[PDB]
């Protein structure tokens, strides 16, 4: 695998023009293959070294007609010109013509069966005007030959042949065609006897589909990592991934989709789906950054933003306007871009928030601030004077890893009173909290603004189920629930770290019972379909491959393949 | 946890080069760059951070560059002075700790190619009594600082030029059972 | 002015522990996460381990995990590292570094290197060559030979020890108190 104008496969157009009288051209003794065109022209050298080309294909021709355009290789004056033309392996043309011609001192080409090597029928061969004292071919080469050598015949190969093989055989006779994954003509009736691959090739084997990462084990009645695993890195199928290259599943890309993320688990890095929005980072505001504030210029580059690398200050001058008229106020509603904000490395500083939004449920789905730069004195979260905020809204905030807290002035904050901040912030509590003169807790108290009855010791963010910390039993979608879909309603769920999760589909739901164990198809009562093993699958193996092949079975009464 | 940088890179007094760092989404595609310079036999300093800045004292030769999960260094106008090991790195999150680079070695050539001078010194007589006969072989006057031959890392010398040592050890009755390159030696 | 000032290292033998000192200047050491950077001779920079302004968040790397423990005494300005149960692979010199803005080292120690080795002090035999003198099997370094009244640098020994040699002699060796000439 190579690019064009060593190796063996020539991804690319091989183009050699203008070259002088010598040239160190022995680094293309070795090549197999061409995927373009073949580009000789106006060259002085007296031979070019390609013996082991064997296929030249021709996806995209020069001159929109040729898979090999050879010309004006010659000089005027000067006695340096081709020669030879070295292709003594030459044996398929895919796709596209040839075209040989004005090669003052090129030899034995008029002697060329082009038929032979030309698949395209319809195809434009135009070979003349070239040598003229040319030498007979060699007594073995039977009259055809690419040069006065007894290694410099052309081999013959195409042949017409039964209706069964439309045109890849290897001979007269139907018992002697070949696979259906040749792209050309072929030496044997077997997979590792083609000229060219139509599709990929394991190891000189073309195959329709490199050895699969997911293969079929019949010890457990599943899928399971493949010995080979050969990815496909666009014609050879290699088990390991090129250099700086991710696995694609199943190809080799050099960049991961915009829908996957790149992980790295059995240790190279593979783009797993990012099951929802990937992760992504972005510049924020404070010392370091561009802007003293966020404000109507700065909201907009906040869009699928997961990571924030740096902080978020949140002035009056960025919510009510600039002081010279500069940049308009701050639509409250494009606020809503930080919702996919997770986590902040540095700090969160909120001084200022629209009067008609009473929380930060904005930043809903923020879960880490790092602290890895502080504001004023040593503070990672500053929420001051915002008369409008009567709950934080910090639902989904579990760390706050380093650095003080201040939340002051806010005068009809609650919920906030009974929240356990060693629950959430790192470290030795000390004296890192600054949280006063805010809703006197009495006033909170009487109007009942404390936390839900369904949340635990710990504390909350703002009324509801939604907004505690931890839940007194079970949680689901963020929400405070008593009891999960265990012995009734639907979908039937299960329990994993007091978080209720959907059962596996194709398992019906058991009354009177847990429905299911885990997550997988592995732990069910029952299957509401079939039963491949120790699973439940609403169909069994139609065709799917394994280490040997296909793998199939009839649902054995009982519905157990 | 590491980022991958070319182990070497070489150049001449006035020459541009590159020092690519390889990377992934948990360390660099979502964290800042950062390149570090350590001069032989100091400790290393801030050369890059942040992706592109450069603190006051770094020229505006130097200049990095990120894309993506990968990231690069670029020193237009070589100088002997720049003569260092180069770490990248990068703050990485699943595996919460600082990803680092394997380091590069630059090479500011511009000296001319000599050949080293090689100086062995059969067992000593002293040493040959004392049930003991280790060789010495000493070598003196190379650049630029790479040869192969226990052996010691190539010294720089006052001269600017490179020594070297290896010492072979063995046993006096294998010394009598039986009666350095330099890229073309 | 602003310095980052280390101290605790020197030679000890495998299974003996260490504390390592950072004693910080110059700046707010409360508002920083903290860093631990080893550099064995001749390997690359290694990460050991951080620790969080407040104190708060610590991760360690996979070579160190359990043995190592990093602390900081923000009243103090000073930032610990217990290094116990020592193998000989953590020879090596542990900096200090602050994370600054966008989490880059812009502050680092001096130095201060830490030895493990299990060989002890011993006396350097000196066997004189065939028509300078050698050096073999001494520790720990350095030994200043001088001949009367150009020399190679020593090669770190299998065995832990050292072999220098000398060409055109007074080999003393302080750590031995070895004045030995030949
Ligand atoms: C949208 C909204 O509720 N704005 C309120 C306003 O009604 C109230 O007069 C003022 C004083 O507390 O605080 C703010
Ligand atoms: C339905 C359910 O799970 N109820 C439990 C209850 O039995 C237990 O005493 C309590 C302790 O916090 O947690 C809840």
């Amino acid at each position: 695998v190579c690019p064009g104008t060593r190796c063996e496969v020539v991804m690319g157009n091989l183009e050699i023009v203008l070259t002088g009288h010598n040239a160190d051209l022995s680094f293309l003794q070795w090549i197999r293959e061409v995927t373009g065109y073949v580009l000789v022209a106006m060259n002085e050298f007296s031979t070019l070294p390609l013996p082991n080309l064997r296929v030249v294909r021709g996806t995209q021709v020069y001159d929109g007609k040729f898979a090999i355009f050879v010309m004006l290789n010659y000089n005027t004056n000067s006695s340096h010109a081709l020669r030879q033309l070295r292709l003594t392996q030459l044996t398929e043309i895919l796709s596209g013509g040839v075209y040989i011609e004005k090669n003052d001192k090129l030899c034995h080409m008029d002697t060329i069966d082009w038929r032979d090597i030309v698949r395209d029928r319809d195809a434009e061969i135009v070979v003349k005007d070239n040598g003229r004292s040319c030498p007979p071919c060699h007594e073995v080469c039977k009259g055809r030959c690419w040069g006065p050598g007894s290694e410099d015949c052309q081999t013959l190969t195409k042949t017409i042949c039964a209706p069964q093989c439309n045109g890849h055989c290897f001979g007269p006779n139907p018992n002697q065609c070949c696979h259906d994954e040749c792209a050309g003509g072929c030496s044997g009736p077997q997979d590792t006897d083609c000229f060219a691959c139509r599709h990929f090739n394991d190891s000189g084997a073309c195959v329709p589909r490199c050895p699969q990462p997911l293969v079929y084990n019949k010890l457990t009645f599943q899928l399971e990592p493949n010995p080979h695993t050969k990815y496909q890195y666009g014609g050879v199928c290699v088990a390991s991934c090129p250099h700086n290259f991710v696995v694609d599943q199943t190809s080799c890309v050099r960049a991961c989709p915009p829908d996957k993320m790149e992980v790295d688990k059995n240790g190279l890095k593979m783009c797993e789906p990012c099951g929802g929005l990937c992760p992504k980072a972005c510049e924020g505001t404070g010392s370091g950054s561009r802007f003293q504030t966020v404000d109507s210029s700065n909201i907009d580059g906040f869009v699928n933003c997961t990571k924030i690398l740096g902080n978020l200050d949140f002035l009056i001058t960025g919510l009510n306007g600039d002081p010279w008229h500069k940049i308009p106020a701050l639509d409250p509603e494009k606020l809503n871009v930080f919702r996919t904000v997770r986590e902040i490395t540095g700090y969160l500083n909120i001084q200022s928030w629209p009067p008609h939004m009473h929380n930060f449920s904005v930043f809903s789905n923020l879960t880490t601030i790092g602290g890895r730069s502080l504001y004023n004195r040593g503070f990672s979260l500053l929420i001051m004077k915002n008369l409008n905020v009567t709950s934080l809204g910090f639902r989904s905030l579990k760390e706050i890893s380093a650095g003080r807290i201040y939340i002051s002035a806010n005068r009809q904050l609650c919920y906030h009173h009974s929240l356990n901040w060693t629950k959430v912030l790192r470290g030795p509590t000390e004296e890192r909290l600054d949280i006063k003169h805010n809703r006197p807790r009495r006033d909170c108290v009487a109007e009942g603004k404390v936390c839900d009855p369904l949340c635990s010791s710990g504390g909350c963010w703002g009324p509801g189920p939604g907004q505690c910390l931890s839940c007194r039993n079970y949680s689901r979608g963020g929400v405070c629930v008593t009891h999960c879909n265990f012995l009734n309603g639907e979908p039937r769920e299960f329990a994993h770290e007091a978080e209720c999760f959907s059962c596996h589909p194709e398992c019906q739901p058991m009354e009177g019972t847990a429905t299911c164990n885990g997550s997988g198809s592995d732990t069910c009562a029952q299957c509401a379909h079939f039963r491949d093993g120790p699973h439940c699958v609403s169909s069994c193996p139609h065709g799917v491959l394994g280490a040997k092949g296909p793998i199939y079975k009839y649902p054995d009464v009982q519905n157990e393949c | 946890s590491v980022l991958t940088q070319p182990p070497s890179a070489s150049g001449t007094p006035g020459q541009r080069v590159t020092i690519s760092c390889s990377g992934s989404l948990s360390n660099i595609g979502l964290n800042y760059v950062s390149w570090y310079q350590q001069l032989p036999g100091t400790a290393p300093k801030l050369l890059i951070s942040r992706n592109n800045q450069r603190p006051s004292g770094v020229p505006d030769r130097f200049s990095g560059s990120k894309s993506g999960t990968s990231a690069s260094l670029a020193i237009s106008g070589l100088r002997s002075e720049d003569e260092a090991d180069y770490y990248c790195a990068a703050w990485d999150d699943s595996p919460p700790g600082e990803a680092f680079g394997g380091g590069t070695k630059l090479t500011v050539l511009g000296q001319p190619k000599a050949a080293p001078s090689v100086t062995l010194f059969p067992p000593s007589s002293e040493e040959l009594q004392a049930n003991k006969a280790t060789l010495v072989c000493l070598i003196s006057d190379f650049y630029p600082g790479a040869v192969t031959v226990e052996t010691t890392t190539p010294s720089k010398q006052s001269n600017n030029k490179y020594a070297a040592s290896s010492y072979l050890s063995l046993t006096p009755e294998q010394w009598k059972s039986h009666r350095v390159t330099h890229e073309g030696s | 002015e602003v310095q980052l000032l280390e101290s605790g290292g020197g030679l000890v033998q495998p299974g003996g522990s260490l504390r390592l000192s950072c004693a910080a200047s110059g700046f707010t050491f409360s508002y920083y996460y903290m860093q631990w950077v080893r550099q064995a001779p001749g390997k690359g920079l290694e990460w050991v381990s951080y620790i969080g302004s407040s104190g708060g968040v610590t991760n360690y790397a996979d070579s160190v995990k359990g043995r190592f423990t990093i602390s900081r005494d923000n009243s103090k300005n000073t930032l610990y590292l217990q290094m116990n149960s020592l193998r000989a692979e953590d020879t090596a010199v542990y900096y200090c570094a602050r994370v600054g803005l966008g989490d880059a080292f812009d502050i680092w120690g001096q130095g201060t290197m830490v030895t493990v080795s299990s060989a002890s002090t011993k006396g350097p035999s000196v066997f004189p060559l065939a028509p300078g003198c050698l050096v073999k099997d001494y520790f720990p370094e350095p030994v200043t030979v001088s001949w009367n009244s150009h020399t190679f640098p020593a090669v770190l020994q299998s065995s832990g020890l050292y072999s220098l040699s000398s060409v055109v002699c007074n080999v003393n060796h302080k750590p031995s108190n070895t004045k030995v000439d030949k």
